[PDB]
């Protein structure tokens, strides 16, 4: 084209198409412009424009691409070698295969996307008013792997049998005759109330019969 | 209405107390999505209510895209402010005698940032509105939803309800000038951080509508 | 040569760039050099072609055209976009061309290096800031009277009966409510601000943010 | 009686563990914090070997391993146990609802040199040694009964209540937690 100087262009064309071999790499350094003019250099000439409209599938994976004779394959290396400089090194499908995988290589789509908003769905929970733990166990233990674990403070063997009587005497002379009943009621109620409040939130029901049960302790 | 009983084994004595349900099926049901989506659901659907009454003219972006009248245009705004004062309490009213009112034609009129503009003086209050961005703002939609008797269309119902957030953000914005003036409002709208910071007074029974708490990008290039 | 899907694949590339698409995943190289390759083969469309060409900084030379030209191109690029119900500033297309500029001289590699940057791409600014705004605002303002305003029974228009406003309900009941902020609201809102490269005012995330911390206080205050 | 003497001298030894040694105790209640876990952990590890070694005699060397995580979201919600053990494959771990515990204790409390003392400390105590108790239950079952019937006892943990108990009331005495009934209406 009139405005592409396809001189110079071709020049930079090849001066990638290298890389495609690991013989070469873009000096470390790659504009998208430079493989948009590599394939128009191809598509000004019939030679090149046949391996260009190969190329397509190198992305369109199930493109159809048929067999060729031995002659019509060999014209494109043919084409390849004139193209590079110093084609007396091996010219080869092997080489073509590389540069296959180097296309795959190549296009790996390295995202652009400018910039878009994020949002989040802080909580949910089903209308299944008496849904049960049970199921719910399936998820939740999920995250046991899903989640790190967190070391132990490896302070070593022991127990505290280590707490002989001097703390001890001022503590028990203190020692506060409080009415443990209500404390235990308090604790008691607390506790209850821990669980129905989990139930409220989890959209669950469950047998008060069994969670008495549960509770009981006392027997003989 | 649920009695419990509490005992200690060494003796009889026993602590008794009562519980009621109401609370938890309270609380069940403000965390049940369904309910949820209910206030949402109402607030569009008494809002198109109320334009009900309204000369709707229904190719509602087309109307605001008119130019040749402002009535409407005006008569809108000053609806939908109505109606957010009457959301955030129930019973408020404002003086109905005339608010002649401005319409922005440009960007050099034009604040970017805020497009609705308050101003007073002499007790007469004054607001602006740049129809190009209102426009601008309403004419782009892509919803791909690839994403994770009165033919209403779902795609239009959008813009029926985008404008109000931007009417809402104003809303806030008049009121704290309203009760402070001039200078703390100007200074607010300098940033809008402080507004919560201030205004932990707006506590009250109902609520604003962005409960969807995330609103947030790639945290790169905050330096 | 499938020129037809070039194109159905390219076009999406321009109208999200042209205009925030509420659509994503929109990238891929492919995609673009089919895009060119197209506006090569395109002999209408090799003036469009050519000038998105100049993609240099030390060379940037977008040559002068007759409005005429310029209308033609317009119209052009509506019809091919068939959306001429709306037209946009020719300076909105070049400034997507400097960030096409940026996106080729940027050699990202498999890191998916978003650029996130709001267009920064103007010419011949001045800096500015909500001071310099504040400082224009005041006669532009006051120089004009409000235009009108009349009655129209204004006084508390109120609700109607509740199983009317059902059968709305049910004509809403399915769609995807939540999510419509994002399918429109909010990108639509955020990508206004180019207002901002208007006159490059520095536009701040840093305030933008305030919604965030504002969102808690209903749930602080339950 | 000299049965409340013996309880609330129980209690009292268990304050050696309250203010137990290299303890940094900034609160009582540091799940107001979430920057350090390994406070959190420490206090709940060395509870669980202070009531091994009071249900058993002789094993002072307890072992010294664990992993450990804190719950902190309803997804992450287990109603019930508030707190959660297993071994795997000689391999302890456990898990914390932080906020279920900050709830706990702030409930508001009914009421009908120097130092001083206050209930309000002991019920804190007492609550939590209280809820430690149930999950050193299923711990005990599991610990030598299959994963199988241990995870029927979760489902239900009224069973073992109801059936295994060949560790008599005889073995039961120590555990406190006898001591007190409930009844719910």
């Amino acid at each position: 084209e009139e405005l592409i100087n396809m001189r110079r262009y071709r020049n930079a064309a090849r001066k990638l198409i290298h890389h495609y071999s690991l013989n070469s790499t873009s000096s470390t350094e790659y504009k998208i412009s430079d493989v948009v003019m590599t394939m128009i250099f191809l598509l000004r000439s019939e030679k090149y424009h046949s391996l260009f409209k190969l190329l397509e599938t190198t992305f369109d994976d199930y493109t159809c691409r048929p067999q060729m004779t031995q002659v019509q394959t060999d014209t494109l290396l043919d084409a390849v070698r004139s193209l590079l400089e110093m084609p007396s090194t091996t010219i080869d499908l092997t080489t073509v295969d590389i540069m296959r995988s180097s296309f795959a290589r190549c296009f790996n789509s390295p995202i652009m996307r400018y910039a878009k908003i994020v949002l989040l769905q802080n909580v949910a929970l089903q209308r299944d008013k008496r849904t049960t733990l049970e199921e719910l166990l399936i998820e939740r233990g999920e995250k046991i792997q899903m989640l790190q674990p967190q070391q132990y403070i490896n302070s070593g063997t022991e127990i505290p049998f280590c707490d002989d009587a001097e703390f001890l005497n001022r503590l028990l002379k203190h020692i506060d005759p409080y009415p443990l009943s209500r404390m235990y009621y308090n604790a008691a109620n607390t506790m209850f109330y821990t669980t129905m409040e989990n139930y409220a939130v989890s959209n669950c029901k469950f047998n008060i019969e069994d969670y008495n049960n549960i509770f009981k302790v006392m027997e003989n | 209405k649920v009695r419990t009983v509490t005992e200690i084994v060494n003796s009889d004595e026993k602590i008794q107390k009562t519980y009621e349900l109401a609370e938890f099926d309270l609380k069940n049901l403000s965390s049940l999505e369904s309910y949820e989506t209910l206030k949402i659901k109402l607030a569009l659907s008494k809002y198109m209510a109320m334009l009900s009454t309204l000369e709707m003219t229904q190719p509602l972006l087309e109307i605001f895209r008119n130019k040749a009248d402002t009535r409407q245009i005006a008569a809108v705004v000053f609806s939908t402010l109505a109606f957010i004062h009457n959301r955030f309490h129930p019973l408020v009213t404002n003086f109905t005698n005339k608010m002649e009112f401005v319409v922005t034609e440009t960007n050099d009129t034009s604040i970017p940032g805020e497009p609705i503009l308050f101003t007073e003086n002499e007790g007469v209050l004054l607001c602006s509105v740049d129809r190009p961005s209102i426009v601008k703002m309403l004419s782009r939609e892509f919803d791909t939803e690839a994403l994770v008797d009165f033919s209403i269309t779902e795609v239009e119902a959008t813009q029926y309800l985008t404008l109000l957030l931007t009417v809402e953000h104003a809303y806030l914005h008049y009121y704290i000038f309203k009760n402070y003036g001039v200078f703390e409002y100007c200074k607010s709208l300098t940033d809008h951080s402080l507004f919560t910071n201030k205004l932990r007074s707006t506590m009250s029974t109902k609520t604003s509508n962005l409960l969807l708490s995330k609103f947030k990008f790639t945290i790169e290039d905050f330096d």
